[PDB]
């Protein structure tokens, strides 16, 4: 069975690292990438590696968040900087190859569980 | 003289053969054409 194990700190008043390996399946032709929900929202496009190491950010979270790939141990990994109050979501992790997409939920195919990160003030 | 039946393994494979490969091909089918993303 394909999955996708996310793993980070929950809350945070900062700084964050969060990963994602995968497991079952080879991604290292894939690309992978990061979402957001918050409550009431939908899925917003974070940020994505590709497989020549190339990266895409969202304009909303732009120059904050960095986006990197580890192909030896099979997992993508976003570090998370200058956190404010309202970023506090769910955070899910994506592979796939971008078709119609590579900024939108639905060309991606394998989603993990999905980590929350709640930010206080 | 007697002469040999026909073979009740023929009689019904007659219907199952075709039957088998007509619903393996429908399955492959459907499961597999509706497979591309949409807009
Ligand atoms: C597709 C499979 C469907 C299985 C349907 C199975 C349906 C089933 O009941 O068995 C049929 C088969 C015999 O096949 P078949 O119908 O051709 O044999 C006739 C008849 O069944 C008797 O064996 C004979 O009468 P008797 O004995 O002399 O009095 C008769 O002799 P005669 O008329 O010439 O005088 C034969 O013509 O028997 C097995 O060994 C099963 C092997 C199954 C192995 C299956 C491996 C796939």
């Amino acid at each position: 069975q394909v999955q996708l194990q996310e793993s980070g700190g929950g809350l945070v008043q900062g700084s964050l690292r969060v990963s994602c390996a995968a497991s079952g399946r080879t991604f290292t032709t894939y690309i992978m990438a990061w979402f957001r929900q918050a409550p009431g929202k939908e899925r917003e496009f974070l940020a994505a590696m590709d497989q020549g190491r190339i990266q895409y950010y969202g304009d909303s979270v732009r120059g904050r968040f960095t986006i990197s790939r580890d192909y030896a141990k099979n997992s993508v990994d976003l570090q998370l900087d200058g956190l404010r109050p309202e970023d506090t979501a769910v955070y899910y992790c994506a592979a796939g190859a971008g078709f119609w997409g590579l900024r939108t939920a639905s060309s991606y195919h394998y989603w993990g569980q999905g980590t929350q990160v709640t930010v206080s003030s | 003289k007697t002469f040999n039946s026909v073979s009740k393994i023929d009689r019904l494979s007659r219907i199952a053969f075709p039957l088998l490969f007509g619903i393996f091909n429908l399955v492959y089918w459907a499961t597999y054409l509706n497979r591309e993303p949409q807009l």
